């Protein structure tokens, strides 16, 4: 309450004009951070603002509890939606603000060198709503592999990404198979056309 | 039989010339002339079909060109600056070769290093 107002006061300083930055990553927490974010931006500061908005999802959660909600995947309680639904909410924070940043590359790779398995997986998600989609198959993050390993069974487009991310023979060999064997309609041609680069892979 | 085989040398060889001293793009547009390696769609396998055939003498001389071919491709098409620019073509004609590399690895020196020139 009191803090949030010196917190907001905190920032408001700075938005008058490196100190006041570090006194607000100390301050941050919740909702009220949202418009306190704008704030952050005015002086550019879009990648810390990220850590920042990443830290705070962690500090509330410590930790692990969404992911465990996430396996169960239940509407009941659960562990509990709480959680997942606060973080979400943090995490479009995130996103949302990524996509003002459109000096690009430094907010980014913070973002995705961040160890947060839920948040890259939010992330992804979040990149093929854009159909940023070819983009993932550049991103190293060691999240990744899993997250297009789960997401492989619009999903097609996540295999022809996935194919083509196995820069490896096999694995890729193996997709295009499953591709070709699998029950979404693809027509004979493309399903040929897997075999083809399946086989090529030989 | 003799002579065809004799002016495909000679062709290749001008292609050697013009190869590196520039003139990146002459050098496709002679490639796809000799009719050895498949610059149009997936006709790679019949690329694989004729190729057995292939006189002994020529049978040799792929290997190079590939991965000549793959490098002008590479160099002329490194990516521009800031309008019609049909990267597509000159990227199509990696695709169909690499599938042909793919092919005939094994019947080929050893050195998919294709893939070395093929990506950055």
């Amino acid at each position: 309450d009191a803090i949030c107002s010196k917190a907001n006061e905190l920032l408001q300083r700075s938005r008058q004009v490196r100190e006041s930055l570090k006194e607000y990553q100390k301050i941050s927490n919740q909702v009220d951070l949202s418009n306190v974010c704008a704030q952050y931006r005015q002086v550019r500061f879009y990648e810390g603002v990220v850590e920042l908005s990443l830290t705070a999802a962690e500090k509330k959660d410590p930790q692990g509890l969404g992911l465990h909600f996430y396996k169960h995947g239940e509407p009941e309680e659960d562990v509990g939606l709480q959680a997942f639904q606060e973080r979400l909410n943090s995490y479009k924070c995130i996103t949302d603000t990524l996509q003002e940043l459109v000096e690009a590359g430094h907010h980014f790779e913070q973002m995705l060198k961040l160890s947060q398995r839920l948040f890259s997986i939010a992330l992804y998600n979040w990149l093929i709503q854009v159909d940023l989609a070819d983009k993932l198959l550049q991103v190293a993050s060691p999240f990744l592999e899993p997250h297009l390993v789960r997401m492989a069974k619009r999903y097609m487009d996540l295999l022809w990404r996935y194919y083509e991310k196995n820069r490896s023979f096999s694995n890729a060999a193996r997709v295009l198979s499953r591709l070709a064997d699998m029950h979404t309609e693809i027509s004979l041609q493309q399903r040929l056309e897997y075999i083809a680069r399946a086989i090529l892979s030989a | 039989f003799v002579d065809s085989t004799f002016y495909l040398l000679l062709d290749l060889i001008t292609f050697f010339d013009e190869y590196h001293s520039g003139h990146i793009d002459r050098a496709f547009d002679i490639i796809e002339r000799l009719k050895l390696v498949p610059l149009n769609q997936e006709s790679v396998e019949e690329r694989v079909a004729a190729f057995r055939n292939f006189s002994d003498e020529i049978r040799h001389n792929l290997s190079e060109v590939l991965l000549a071919t793959m490098n002008i491709l590479f160099t002329q098409f490194k990516r521009l600056k800031g309008i019609e620019d049909r990267d597509s073509q000159l990227r199509s004609q990696a695709r169909t070769l690499i599938t042909f590399a793919g092919m005939i690895p094994y019947r080929t020196s050893g050195d998919t290093n294709a893939r070395l020139v093929q990506m950055e």
